[PDB]
């Protein structure tokens, strides 16, 4: 019966982010000498061209991480990251100008990152 | 991926089933739904969702379902529901409430609830957000009681005066066409809303009636000016015209009628009854029984809010102040031993439970604190969860009933009774975006941020001379929405529907935004949002003991109250 | 902290308060200002101690007599008034012809 | 007749070749030049030289080569020069430079600056006199904030924010139309010049254009709101068209490039590069090396102004406490770790001392101080000389060229930079009248008067209960220049060109002076008056090491400051 | 005296702390805004003092105990920010969970 | 009490006044304002008393010397001018070069 105002006193069980979209793993490396962190709703192709990861994999995708968080990639590291798949319209404007309308166009996306020197266009 | 539920509501604040203490009281509200998509929640700062591209879109213009304002994660605490959802604003109006982001990306977007180049975003993760309280007991005497009241939630102010003079330090009345206009083009500087209440009396028509062609909003009815019949009778037959609201406080003194007098000359007509239970004004002892009545629309002010040990000696001295009563003389003692009643003040906090006291209000400056509708209104639901139990209605543990029906008290039942409610009362898609933000550990006490119009007016926030907002001293302060010509799109002027078709505004030079009331002579106590309870209210004349259903309505005063010494300097 | 207007008022009554206690202290009879600011700082203090209204209206009687202020200081007094926090909740205390 | 140079200097201020210390510091400024013919010197009271026949004309109307207002023997210090003379305001503006006073008796007056009927006068002797500081880094967040920079010499606030919101406590952005329309409203009860920033984001043109046409003066790009390619370019695209200038607060988490990156969407374009040090925000490490582009117009913000001993524990935890990161997850102290660096902020102190970085700012409420933009450049210049000795550049043992270098960067470089040196930014003919007094020993401390459009708007002045002025308390307090309408002669908005042309000051009901931004887009670091150097700067990725010319630039913290704990009650 | 406005709102801190000890010296348990004065005002006058930043975030977690305050007073501060001129110039300092 | 404006300002001076008076207490050297603070305190505080504008034009040089103040204040402050109540009424006072 201590008071702590304005607690919570929040439900059981746990919060499933992102239900019922399909995840993928893939490995991703920091090429660079600087450090890079990613959020949570960057259109995951077009991360720094440094990045370097199958391009493909990340087309129409973001990371899998609560809203608002970030994946953190120190000079040099080389980690496994779980994408999950954008929703709404899946279109993506703006960011790095790689897609500018929906994701299926995944050969117009791979042929503007290949030419701008995106790293693991495969 | 997975959230335990303690992370969740400490990362986007509380989701379905969570609950929340109010400040500290023993009140809990619980997440009855929430309209988010979890893993889409919209959040802003560095590498957040609301960026370009990602949560934010970066195609359409202003027009095009963009936002000017989203507020994020919003616990919603109004008669409509106790709920989680993000807020839209846009050209100062609720717009939207649902899901607010980016369709590009995102599921389950609100479609007008875009965020864009256009949007500012406010975060309301972890706090509460209400409508602004509606306090329709103003005394116009001091412009300091303006802040006091942004302090603790009130965005609405309806009342009337001029200033400390005799008229406007008792009665809510603003009288005649040069003081109203004289005090419309006053309120220009006042950053809050304002209505205006003539004088209530006369015994011709013409007199008062010129009142509301000058830009009167309603009437009052007050006993210092003579709470007659014929007083009563010609106030109501203007309101019927004119589509505005009267309030009454009656003839304490019985004088030319008893209580049943009264309500013979309203003859059901619809009237705001003003402090009903009578230690702020009424027919001595039995003005309380008006809060049975179907054509009556009642309200408390707040000193007798609620019933404490320190109650009664207050309010005997006061009365004995303010009236220059001596202690020595028998029919002084006797006036005032018939108006302050325990049996009445602790009959109230009851009525207030059982939903048939629909309002709360302040009587600021005459005999009620400005900045204490909203303290009060949850002390006196405290009060009574501790003293009658949870109500019935109750389920979860949850006090959502006793929130719903607490809340309505000073936001939309005051907004329906003074025929506003079309622009404010409650955070509706529609409404005009009169919001407070408030942590739940200062819930009820001090507003975190108070919105007007879509721009803040008043926040809690420290040095403006530091690297950030929050170092010492964190006080209230006037913000942005209350500087230069800013304060006339925030702000919003009500009047009738004669002064604006007549071109009041203009021939004033009024700037800010005019509301008009209207819709007020056709409602009743079936109107009050969980406050909508009719009875036959027993007054013993001998014994002042209320009775309800033949059963005496008693509690006692308690010793402590939340919401007090634990936050205030003094 | 979270001031409100009236908390921020009323700091300058503790103040007022403190500058008057300096000034008995040092032997001078009071003044108008003065005896209103010690009897009202004494009745929000004893708030904030948990006294009651009633407590109140008796001891702010005895604050100051006749001796401590100068003259017609105590007929120009007819009361004195302050709301304060009680553990209730803000009630108004009216000490009445506080200095006899 | 011969008065010995202490004498002359205490009745008149200095004279050429005289040095007065810059408040408590090792800074001496030498008079280069005066304007006045000995014997001749103006000055205002009994018996003194301005009277009727003698240094005031009596013949001559307004019209006729007659000032408002004469500033009597200034000490100027401005990027132009450092030198005596008197300066001559009409309709708000600097019309003459040079010697005042009556041609009929006196030698030397300047044909325009006569002292006739219609000329107030303000002592300036023993006075420095300087151009009103040009803050281009303003959060809008709390309106007390404009009295804090008022009292430290700040005339002009530009950047962006709706009050307390998320949005503009991270970021300088009144974002869309419509908060752009408010702000312009809200401005007008600001006693300061102001210019709004639009947000510099978008995928599509039109959004971020409507903001420039709706009244915006700018654009802020910042990593909060995606400082994505797309954003970058566009908003360039966008001020290229609308001649005004973008500031930039780049990708600190190089989320979607490096610095090279950001370049390269620049494309050569001019920019503002915000806090350049990149504590305040930026790519980790090396954002400081944009400072070496010809582009590029860089600005420091305050709070790393200059290194001392506190610097770093205050920075890691203000970051930290305000990004909600939590001291046990690694990622976030090794995010924290990569920004708050001592080798990048000790370089900023070397490369502000080398004309290297152009430009002072507070970032007021989001991470700088509003009051001490021109207190920290002194401080910065003190260090310097300090540390690093006299410039080379220096002669007759004064520091006039480092004094020059270190005004320029509060004054005329942010002014240029914003398109607005036109109207403001220096002590020049044809100016807006915006000067700000200083005692030698408060100097870049407390202004002691502040003259906005040639009317005093704040001063340090006493007791206004007192036979006179100075009695205590002296505080800092809005003069008439504040006051009623005379607010709207006395400041400027700044505003796009294209929104001057639609019309938007008259659809809003604008009464202040409208400006116009205008000559952004052909500018480069060669047009930072004594802060004009390009070079390559090498930032070490391991070490955080900076080189310019292949010499390590670094340089100790300070224990103790000038223009400190002498001056300041808390 | 040129007092500037920070210098004219930061007396009000020294005021309330000044309050806020004659109250604790009377044994009551302070509450929320009490105990924030009273923790603010000893990093102002810490700076004023000349010590660090480093030492002021350490010394102002010992200011004010659990048995100091009001129940729940502990819970509501999760931090107490101020800025004072230091030797070096103005500095933040925040105390985190200065009451344990 | 019925304070007017300059009855509200004068308040901060007494105030500022005790928190300087604090600081010299534990052993720092004041500055500008604080010397300021002490000096018209002290002032106002002597017409409350009833001495003349002549005695307190005399004591007033004799409240801080050269060894209570920081470097240079002593050459900052060229005189400290008050007004208060008298017995008489206002006057004012001005007190010239008060730290030798
Ligand atoms: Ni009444
Ligand atoms: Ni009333
Ligand atoms: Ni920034
Ligand atoms: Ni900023
Ligand atoms: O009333
Ligand atoms: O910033």
């Amino acid at each position: 019966n201590y008071i702590v105002p304005g607690e919570y006193r929040v439900a059981e069980g746990e919060i499933e982010i992102n239900a019922g979209r399909e995840k993928t793993t893939i490995r991703v490396s920091n090429t660079g000498d600087r450090p890079i962190q990613v959020g949570s709703h960057i259109h995951f192709v077009e991360v720094n061209k440094e990045l370097l990861f199958d391009r493909a994999e990340g087309i129409g995708r973001r990371l899998n991480i609560p809203s608002g968080t970030a994946a953190r990639f120190e000079p040099g590291e080389e980690m496994e990251v779980e994408l999950t798949e954008l929703g709404g319209n899946r279109e993506v404007f703006g960011i790095s100008d790689l897609t500018n309308g929906s994701v299926d166009n995944k050969e117009l996306i791979l042929q503007r990152a290949k030419e701008l020197g995106y790293k693991g266009v495969e | 991926m997975k959230i335990n539920r303690q992370q969740y509501a400490e990362s986007y604040g509380p989701t379905v089933g969570d609950q929340v203490r109010l400040a500290d009281t023993d009140l809990w509200i619980e997440v009855e739904k929430d309209y988010t998509t979890y893993g889409d929640e919209a959040n802003f700062g560095g590498g957040k969702v609301l960026r370009e591209g990602m949560g934010e879109n970066g195609t359409y213009t202003r027009t095009e379902n963009v936002l000017d304002l989203l507020l994020t994660n919003a616990l919603i605490l109004d008669y409509t529901g106790i709920y989680k959802a993000d807020i839209g604003v846009k050209d100062g109006y609720i717009v939207g409430i649902g899901k607010g982001g980016n369709p590009d990306i995102m599921d389950g977007v609100t479609p007008n609830m875009i965020v864009g180049t256009a949007t500012e975003v406010i975060a309301a993760e972890g706090k509460i957000v209400t409508a602004g309280g509606i306090d329709t007991h103003v005394h116009f005497i001091n412009p300091d009681q303006v802040d006091v009241a942004l302090a603790n939630g009130i965005t609405t102010l309806f009342g009337g005066g001029t200033g400390p003079a005799e008229g406007s330090k008792a009665t809510t009345v603003t009288p005649g066409p040069w003081n109203i206009e004289k005090m419309l083009k006053s309120t220009e500087g006042l950053p809050i809303n304002v209505g205006i209440l003539g004088k209530g009396h006369g015994s011709s028509i013409a007199p008062i009636m010129e009142q509301i062609d000058a830009g009167a909003a309603g009437l009052k009815i007050h006993e210092d000016w003579g709470a007659t019949p014929a007083s009563i009778d010609r106030s109501l037959t203007v309101a019927d015209e004119a589509d505005v609201q009267v309030a009454i406080h009656s003839d304490t003194l019985n004088e030319a009628g008893f209580l049943e007098d009264t309500l013979r000359a309203i003859n059901g007509r619809v009237i705001h009854s003003f402090h009903v239970e009578g230690a702020g004004g009424g027919h001595a002892p039995d003005i309380m029984a008006m809060a049975g009545h179907p054509n009556v629309l009642p309200s408390s002010t707040n000193p007798t809010r609620p019933f404490t040990v320190n109650t009664i000696d207050e309010h005997l001295d006061m009365l004995m102040v303010c009236h220059h009563l001596k202690q020595n003389i028998p029919e002084d003692v006797a006036f005032a031993d018939s108006r302050i009643r325990p049996e009445t003040i602790a009959a109230e906090d009851i009525l207030h439970d059982l939903g048939i006291i629909s309002m709360m209000s302040t009587d600021a400056l005459a005999m009620g604190r400005a900045g204490e509708m909203v303290l009060r209104t949850w002390q006196t639901a405290d009060k009574m969860k501790k003293q009658r139990g949870p109500l019935a209605e109750e389920k979860n543990g949850s006090d959502n009933f006793r929130a719903k029906r607490y809340v309505s008290k000073y936001t939309i039942n005051p907004a329906i009774a003074q025929g506003i409610a079309h622009e404010v009362g409650s955070i509706e898609e529609g409404k005009f975006a009169d919001l407070v933000l408030w942590e739940p550990k200062f819930f009820g006490v001090k507003a975190d941020r108070v919105i007007k119009g879509g721009i803040i007016a008043y926040a809690q926030i420290g040095d403006p001379s530091a690297s950030i907002p929050t170092p010492q001293p964190v006080m209230g302060r006037r913000m942005y929405g209350t500087v230069g010509d800013l304060i006339h799109d925030t702000n919003i002027t009500f009047m009738s529907k004669s002064s604006i078709q007549q071109g009041v505004p203009a021939k004033l030079g009024l700037k800010r935004r005019i509301g008009t009331v209207k819709n007020c002579r056709n409602i009743g106590k079936k109107d009050m949002k969980w406050n909508d309870v009719t009875t036959d209210i027993d007054i013993n004349p001998e014994t002042y003991e209320v009775k309800v259903d033949g059963e005496v309505l008693t509690c006692e005063p308690v010793k402590e109250l939340p919401m007090a010494q634990r936050y205030f300097l003094f | 902290m979270h001031l409100n207007p009236a908390e921020k008022e009323k700091l300058q009554i503790f103040l007022a308060s403190e500058l008057a206690l300096k000034r008995k202290a040092r032997g001078l009879k009071l003044n108008y200002p003065e005896a209103v600011a010690i009897i009202t700082s004494f009745i929000m203090e004893g708030a904030r101690d948990g006294k009651t209204v009633a407590m109140l209206m008796e001891e702010g009687k005895h604050v100051l007599t006749r001796d401590d202020v100068m003259e017609g200081v105590p007929e120009m007094i007819d009361d004195i008034q302050a709301e304060a926090t009680f553990p209730d909740g803000t009630k108004l205390v009216t000490v009445h012809n506080p200095i006899s």
